[PDB]
RNA sequence: ACAGAUUGAGAGCUCUUUCUUGAUUUUGUGGGUGGUGGUGCAUGGCCGUUCUUAGUUGGUGGAGUGAUUUGUCUGCUUAAUUGCGAUAACGAACGAGACCUUAACCUACUAAAUAGGGUUGCUGGCACUUGCCGGUUGACUCUUCUUAGAGGGACUAUCGGUUUCAAGCCGAUGGAAGUUUGAGGCAAUAACAGGUCUGUGAUGCCCUUAGACGUUCUGGGCCGCACGCGCGCUACACUGACGGAGCCAGCGAGUACAACCUUGGCCGAGAGGUCUGGGUAAUCUUGUGAAACUCCGUCGUGCUGGGGAUAGAGCAUUGUAAUUAUUGCUCUUCAACGAGGAAUUCCUAGUAAGCGCAAGUCAUCAGCUUGCGUUGAUUACGUCCCUGCCCUUUGUACACACCGC
RNA sequence: AAAAAUGUGAUCUUGCUUGUAAAUACAAUUUUGAGAGGUUAAUAAAUUACAAGUAGUGCUAUUUUUGUAUUUAGGUUAGCUAUUUAGCUUUACGUUCCAGGAUGCCUAGUGGCAGCCCCACAAUAUCCAGGAAGCCCUCUCUGCGGCUUUUCAGAUUAGGUAGUCGAAAAACCUUUACCUGCUAC
């Protein structure tokens, strides 16, 4: 394993901090930029699109596309 | 669905059945990686449990193991049909059952050793270190145990 | 020829037996008969290969005493000895082409409740105005799609260049179609000591020829494994895997003296059971709602949920018989393999590759095969570098022809 | 590392010329299936450690405070090639495997959304270029393919010659080469 697995407080508070920034988010571009790996950042990726923050570009399965606001 | 907050990091690797449940990844996944269960058997006996297969369940209670190995231990005390097993119908006239671990390579040994002691085609085959299920060795397989 | 010993063995196979059977036979000697016995280098037929390449022939006439040769060729064309041309050659035949079958077009004909639609009846639901989707072989009518009969239609057509302004080729236009329109079927002369005497009551000769190398039963074996190569399948995942959901083909095939395909209903996690049908078949299976695909979710680049081998057990089915797993299903085991070196195969368009179906064999078994459709690219549209083959000119102590002498 | 202060014949720390104390472990897949005989020949590496002869500099430097640390961190060859600011391998040296110790520029980088947040590009040499398995080989623990043979034959094929293969006792660790086969109304 290559970790970046390992699920924390601080780690949440670092990928929020942003979702601003970044001309696309894409699971992929979560990983590895040495984030939460896959489901995790699909995880947050999703969470992400709850209240503004991060619009969506492409809704597919595994190619998922999201932008900034607004 | 979420993604696990709080301090977390609750026991990488734990121990179960004499043998090595891996941290974070998956109950199922856990459960193959025993020696003895396997893909199917391990999500029947996660949905007994009633854990998600979505969490990465490195993190589980201790209650919750419980349970599983409890199942694990018995198939006809729960409801499990008792001929989604790894062994059924042994010894005189009787019941089916079936290990998961330890247990299960320990049973296997003692299967193996019946056929040996029976001297049936399959366990000359065993003995000899061969192909038991006539599989053409003319070409295939050329290295061998 | 019952009875048990006998015998693998309710093989009278016999030796225990002492009853049947009536001139079939049977004991010899001529004489056949059978043989998945031999020899394909004794043959037939069929097939493969030279070669589906472009080659082959003879009638005159000319050149040679002659074997022979020319025609049958410098060139340029063509897939083609295809043509145009040049010409002791002229006109011909075979082979190629034409031909045939199929694949494409037909709102133009002939046709249909075994093919499909339109109006309308009854009838289900909607919005609720008249309108939308339906279901019913209730009526009436149609032939576009369907089939499949008869015909047409493409001839490189029109135009442009290019080429001794020839054969042709190259590009635009139209056109269903402009690669010989695509794909095949057939396919010359001469052959090979290529294969098959294990398709053959096709067969020469030899062998064998009643304890057979005939037949026939029974149990195995073709499947064994230190290991080589040859077709193949499955994978090395993120263009994925797994779940759901969407959901579309074409070739076919399929029983009454058997047991075929088998919908529809109930049981079973499955496999598979059952009852019932429909079908001898554009009618029923069957719209074979085949896969690969498409959508939303779960794992995220870890020999991982990639990959599925070997394994153990049980549940099924086919058959007389499943251990040397027949095959299917259920759980469990989780091996090798992170795109493969030297080498070498196949391929030019609905092709390649992927994907499944399909019949063939078949009681039961698909990784095989002949077909089928579905998804559908990359790169040439050239050349003789290699490989093979073909010719020409050359050289030849070869002619059983370089495995030569 | 930061800081207050004691004291040493004011104080402080850049290496030069010497000899000894120690870390390159362990091995196995392989080597001709097991044992013995040689790390044959060759050969010490700068690396750390104490002290000299002081260029240095007076050698030895003590008593007490602040925090989990707050310190300054990361990485270099060797060969082949007219892909030569690039391509391919990438610790070679009997065959198979090996690793960095430090004089140093390193450098707290330049690019792509620098921002910490990942991608790639940039840090001469190296002193040694050294250690482990294998290392020309010879007797053993005494191996299975020879030695002849006699019996035959499988055959080798169109026919044949010469060799070769298969089943029975004694020391030693190829099924191919070559000769010979056919004619007019
Ligand atoms: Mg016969
Ligand atoms: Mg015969
Ligand atoms: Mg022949
Ligand atoms: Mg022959
Ligand atoms: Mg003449
Ligand atoms: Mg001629
Ligand atoms: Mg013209
Ligand atoms: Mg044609
Ligand atoms: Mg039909
Ligand atoms: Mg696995
Ligand atoms: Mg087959």
């Amino acid at each position: 394993a290559k970790h970046a697995v390992v699920l924390d407080q601080d780690k949440f508070d670092r990928i929020m901090k942003e979702a601003p920034t970044y001309r696309y988010v894409s699971v992929s571009v979560l990983v590895d930029r040495f984030k939460l790996g896959g489901s995790l950042a699909r995880v947050a990726l999703r969470h992400l699109e709850n209240e503004g923050i991060i619009k969506p570009v492409s809704k597919h399965s595994k190619q998922a596309i999201y932008t900034r606001a607004t | 669905s979420l993604v696990v907050q709080e301090q977390g990091s609750f026991q990488h690797i734990l121990r179960l059945l004499n043998t090595n449940v891996d941290g974070n990844i998956n109950v199922v996944y856990a459960l193959t990686t025993i020696r003895g269960v396997g893909r199917r058997y391990a999500n029947l006996v996660c949905k007994k449990a009633d854990v998600d297969l979505h969490k990465r369940a490195g993190e589980l209670t201790q209650e919750e193991l419980e349970r599983i190995v409890q199942i694990m231990q018995n198939p006809t005390h729960y409801k499990i049909p008792a001929w989604f097993l790894n062994r059924q119908k042994d010894v005189n006239d009787g019941k089916d059952y079936h290990s998961l671990a330890n247990n299960l390579e320990s049973k296997l040994r003692d299967d193996l050793e019946r056929l040996k002691k029976i001297r049936s085609h399959r366990g000359i085959r065993h003995f000899w270190g061969l192909r038991v299920r006539g599989q053409h060795t003319k070409t295939t397989g050329r290295r061998r145990a």
